[PDB]
């Protein structure tokens, strides 16, 4: 209590950097939002990947797996990889849950309908 | 100690009839060994020890382990954990053991 | 009786204009929809009392101020007196003399400083038996500095009686200078966001209030159970001390140690403690004290301490320059000097160099003053290694006997056998509790651990090199350190423009850790309205089973909208499903078309702005 | 919908406001009026307030100076995008997808 | 820096007197002034010790219970208020300057003038 | 392979273990426990250990809050940069050479 | 600083005012009971040309 009284004599230079820390972190929401959620809906792909003989099977979404990912993201979240004194790590806004249903949105968009999603109606 | 005699004052450890004792007594040793005090404590296997001299005390770290080998130190790595620091206010230039 | 003041006992903080601002002073006033007293009696003045009365009649006439029922003021027919005199007080209808339901009166009291400050605000009402509904600011009407002390007061004679506790508001100045609307910061969270943005309107949003902390419930100490006291007298009250150049060092430990009978002792005429301040010792706990005994003379006492130089410093006992103890020197005259001069007390004066500290010598070789060596020739261009004292009790006082002791103890985080008397308490576990172990001190919560210490370890320690693992003093058994539960505040609000309903985000916490004005703040701390969440404990929406557009975001893939009115917490839904008809020889076609003109705006530049070195820092001076 | 360019003029005005602010804080010190410690202690006293004072206004128009170099230069990127998207939708034709 | 104290005379048990001393040369708002006698031909003593603010007072074990310290900062005066008083106080009073401020070890790098005080019945 | 990524999470576990790791450090005074200074001496002096602690502390604050928000802008520009890349490669192809 | 008339109605308890940022601007004369703006006294940059 002492060092907190001593400490308000520095006028606000806490509150200085509580604000900073606080942009900082709701501009890695904003980031998130603006590189993934580029579509307003969610398509989804045909049952069945008669494509021309293209199989996307290593980049599309595999039901069996409980995260919902493609093969790749799989190896992508794989090869990468507590005490408090203040110290906080806020959630982020998006899950990767949500992230993957994104990616697997623009995916199927682009295997069924072309480019002409990322302008209006999907062709 | 820093002369060996009744001049200066000597640290002394021995093991013997199940006891160790450590005076400060500036004790009289001849020149092949095997008075006023301070203090007495009085209470193959590598011993592995450390010595060193810091204000007023002499700290006595320590490690034994069980080993089975000849003719010089063995390899691996163990921590020598402390003792004891000996309350001992002398100045030390020099030592010797004892058989 | 009782009543609620819905939002009263607002008053000019102080004589200063201010203009469509919004202010935040923190000062004595009165908490907003507080339980008040009505009256149709001694009432204490604790530290400030709203009093306000209904009356048409002028039924009241003033007030009596004091402790021993003293300060008189009082409304006769036309004129007041105001004065402080011993009046002959039941009361029933000098340092100054101020003599200079329609209807309602307001009044503030408050003395602080030893200053008597009134506020006061009349307004008309036509209302019964219930306190009008609105607001209104008290302007100071006179200021009278007694400098009396008071502590209960009582009208002269319905009425109500409030008091002013310590509070933070945020007061709305307007144009015309008059506080039209103010905030009580601490009725709930829906206040504390309208103060963090200075603003009686907050937007849809969500925002960071405050920090959340549980507190310690209790205080538990835990010393060791030895019971002899240090032998302290042993010391001081010893037979004889010895010659400075063969300092005694006498060792303490396993024993409680008070040292207020050093302090009750007065005998001491030098008493300064080094590492410690003196009257802290008896809380603490050492590793092991070393008590250096010897005397010197008055003149000379001052070589002994931390850090100093001299001819017993260097050659004789030199205190370090990180010393930790307490130096104690007090006058022998009558027991350690002989009537002809005694010179049983010898220093060391021919030495070949200093002395590091805490380091005794014995030497007895001969001292070298000439370029031969002495070879055991005492006399010229050879001295004796030592000198003598002169001690006769008729001499300046700058030269009497001192016996000066050095309460040397190292201060270490070892096992500390020494320590103070302090009564040790029973170990409760599992709990925020404010510990002292050892001397210690620090909170948290402490449990069992799966640890194993070496039999000479106190205590663990975390990457921040901060305690977080010890061994009982009593039981040896190793305890867990965990800080107490914590974090952050936040309000999630629908805007003020649509509802004043809130619901509240604990961060990192667990919804049964937490458990603040109770009318208020307490709703949103129970019921069926509490969920717990990824970013912590959320507190004031409903988890519907539904998802939509994320609305107000919460965090890990939550978001809470105000819905039916009230506050939702979905698991926030991405977009609507779709599946474009895909086939081999299927494609679509448009056979119309849109033109849609959009907007995108981006900031160019920013005010342009420079700022003075010397006019900002140091200014005119 | 203006909150893009709205948001630039609330950030400069706030930490004006906070560095006018600072000068109204003790720093740890007697009192933030200068003329008050030159007017209640002598020079020996009153310098070290001084000093004590010079170091936290040096270190609050520091911070303001940095946080306005950081500032500047996401303005100055925004500029940046704004000068490219006059030149290529404005005195052209884009075909860049959603540009 | 000057001293000079006020105060002292034939006390009989159970009396009281009251001793002062101002400080110049400094402020003497940050000092401590402590309270010492010696009686004649034998050593000196601590009496009683006072904060720098004056919250806090320590005394002699000897004079615990009895005696009333109080000091003035505003005219740099510092008191002594004695009760139970005995001829086994007999001894000169000294007002010492501890050279230091804001902090509560007790001794004194300075002598006042001190008192001659007599006891007897 | 995945270097970029792992660099900036490991950029941000150290300059945070440093920020803790400079939690301990006396920065002139006694000790790096407040506790141990509270527990060992009077506010009159407490305070000035207390201050110097306060003081070190703010400089290694303010100095990690300022690089977190340098690191910020790059990882924004890498953000605005992921996003044109989405809009221009994945929404449509395009004719800018090496993008 | 420079002090001249101003039109702010200051409440009659009321002595001095101040700013947004709580600095001081307005004064009430205490003789002449009316109320004056205090401004700060001139201060710029010179620029060469």
């Amino acid at each position: 209590t002492e060092c907190s009284n001593l400490l308000l004599q520095y006028g606000s230079f806490c509150t200085q950097l509580n604000r900073a820390l606080t942009g900082i972190a709701v501009e890695q929401d904003k980031n998130t939002q603006e590189v993934f959620a580029q579509v307003k809906q969610i398509y989804k792909t045909p049952p069945i990947k008669d494509f021309g003989g293209f199989n996307f099977s290593q980049i599309l979404p595999d039901p069996s797996k409980p995260s919902k990912r493609s093969p790749i993201e799989d190896l992508l979240f794989n090869k990468v990889t507590q005490k408090f004194n203040g110290l906080t790590v806020l959630p982020p806004l998006l899950t990767d849950e949500m992230i993957a249903q994104y990616t697997s949105a623009l995916l199927a968009g682009t295997i069924t309908s072309g480019w002409t999603f990322g302008a209006g109606p999907a062709l | 100690g820093t002369t060996l005699d009744s001049k200066t004052q000597s640290l002394l450890i021995v093991n013997n009839a199940t006891n160790v004792v450590i005076k400060v007594c500036e004790f009289q040793f001849c020149n092949d060994p095997f008075n006023n005090c301070t203090f007495e404590y009085v209470s193959k296997n590598l011993r592995e020890f450390v010595f060193k001299n810091i204000d007023g005390y002499f700290k006595i770290y320590s490690k034994h382990t069980p080993i089975n080998l000849v003719r010089d130190l063995p390899q691996g790595f163990s921590a020598l954990e402390p003792l004891v620091d000996l309350p001992i206010g002398i100045n030390i230039t020099r030592f010797q053991t004892l058989l | 009786a009782y009543t609620n003041s819905f939002t009263r006992g607002v008053y000019y903080p102080d004589k200063v204009f201010r203009s469509s601002v919004l202010h935040s002073t923190q000062d004595l006033f009165l908490p907003f929809f507080s339980n008040v007293t009505w009256f149709h009696p001694v009432l204490p003045f604790n530290d400030g009392v709203y009093f306000a009365s209904t009356e048409k009649s002028n039924i009241i006439r003033g007030w009596i101020f004091g402790t021993t029922l003293s300060l008189l003021i009082v409304n006769n027919a036309t004129n007041v007196v105001i004065k402080v005199c011993e009046f002959q007080f039941d009361p029933f209808l000098c340092t100054f003399e101020y003599v200079s339901f329609k209807n309602l009166r307001e009044f503030v009291f408050k003395n602080i400083d030893g200053y008597f400050k009134i506020y006061s605000k009349h307004t008309p009402i036509n209302l019964v038996r219930d306190l009008p509904q609105g607001f209104s600011a008290l302007e100071p009407l006179v200021d009278l500095p007694i400098g009396i002390n008071i502590t209960r007061f009582q009208t002269l004679l319905a009425y109500y009686v409030g008091y002013l506790q310590p509070r933070t508001f945020l007061l709305k100045y307007n144009e015309n200078g008059t506080i039209t609307d103010a905030v009580d910061c601490a009725l709930d969270p829906l206040s504390e966001t309208k103060c963090t943005l200075k603003s009686f309107t907050v937007e849809k949003g969500i925002y960071q209030t405050s920090n959340f902390r549980v507190q310690p419930t209790e205080s538990i100490v835990r010393f060791p159970n030895i019971t002899n006291l240090c032998p302290f007298g042993e010391v001081f009250n010893a037979t004889r001390f010895a010659s400075v150049y063969a300092w005694n060092r006498k060792r303490i430990s396993n024993c409680v140690a008070d040292y207020s009978v050093l302090y009750n002792s007065a005998s001491f005429s030098t008493f300064k403690c080094y590492g410690v301040s003196p009257t802290k010792l008896n809380d603490l706990c050492f590793t092991n004290v070393y008590a250096d005994s010897f005397v010197i003379r008055g003149d000379e006492v001052r070589q002994i301490a931390p850090g100093q130089t001299g001819k017993i410093a260097d050659y004789n006992y030199k205190l370090p320059d990180d010393f930790t103890g307490c130096v104690i020197a007090w006058n022998s005259n009558n027991l350690d000097s002989k009537v002809g001069g005694n010179y049983n007390y010898l220093y060391r004066l021919f030495r070949k160099s200093n002395l590091k500290p805490f380091e005794r010598d014995i030497s007895t070789e001969i001292y070298q003053a000439g370029s031969t060596p002495c070879n055991g020739v005492e006399g010229f261009n050879c001295y004796f290694p030592l000198q003598s004292y002169g001690f006769q009790p008729t001499n300046g006082v700058g030269y009497q006997p001192y016996r000066v002791v050095v309460l040397s103890f190292e201060l270490l985080h070892a096992p500390a056998t020494v320590c103070g008397p302090k009564k040790s308490t029973n170990l409760v576990k599992n709990k925020c509790v404010n510990f002292n172990f050892n001397g210690l001190t620090g909170t948290g919560v402490l449990t069992e651990s799966n640890k194993k210490f070496l039999p000479f370890q106190q205590f663990g320690r975390d990457i921040a090199d901060t305690t977080d693992a010890v061994r009982d003093p009593q039981t040896l058994e190793i305890l867990d350190i965990t800080p107490c539960s914590f974090g952050g505040v936040s309000v999630i609000t629908p805007g003020t423009n649509t509802s004043n309903q809130v619901a509240v985000l604990y961060q990192d916490v667990n919804c049964t850790e937490v458990p603040q004005l109770t009318p208020t703040w307490r709703v949103y701390s129970t019921g069926s309205n509490v969920f717990q969440t990824r970013a912590g404990c959320l507190i004031g929406a409903e988890h519907v089973n539904n998802s939509y557009e994320c609305d107000i975001p919460i965090g890990a893939g939550i978001c809470a909208s105000y819905q039916t009115q009230s506050i939702i917490a979905y698991t926030m839904s991405l977009g609507a499903e779709n599946s474009v008809a895909y086939s081999n020889n299927s494609i679509a076609i448009p056979t119309n078309f849109t033109i849609s003109v959009t907007t995108e705006i981006l900031p160019v530049s920013m005010t342009k702005t420079s700022v003075d070195c010397t006019m900002y820092i140091c200014g005119d001076s | 919908a203006l909150g893009k360019l709205q948001d630039v003029v609330n950030q400069n005005a706030q930490a004006l406001n906070t560095l006018v602010k600072q000068l109204s804080s003790n720093f740890g010190a007697i009192s933030s009026v200068l003329n008050d410690i030159l007017s209640r202690l002598d020079p020996p006293e009153a310098e070290v307030q001084i000093d004590r004072l010079i170091t936290g206004r040096l270190q609050s128009l520091q911070t303001y100076v940095t946080q306005q170099l950081i500032r500047a230069a996401e303005i100055r990127a925004s500029a940046n995008l704004a000068a490219t998207k006059m030149s290529e939708c404005v005195l052209g034709q884009s075909k860049r997808v959603d540009f | 820096v000057q001293l000079v104290e006020s105060g002292g005379g034939l006390v009989q048990a159970g009396g009281s007197l009251r001793l002062s001393c101002a400080a110049s040369g400094f402020t003497f708002s940050n000092y401590v002034m402590y309270w010492g006698r010696q009686a004649p031909g034998k050593g000196r003593e601590w009496v009683s010790g006072i904060d720098s603010d004056g919250s806090d007072t320590a005394y002699a074990s000897s004079v615990k219970g009895r005696f009333t310290i109080s000091r003035d900062n505003a005219k740099n005066t510092l008191y002594l208020q004695m009760n139970n008083l005995k001829p086994e106080d007999t001894a000169l009073y000294y007002c010492v300057k501890s050279k230091s401020p804001w902090t509560r070890s007790e001794f004194d790098d300075y002598w006042g003038q001190g008192t001659q005080v007599t006891v007897s019945s």
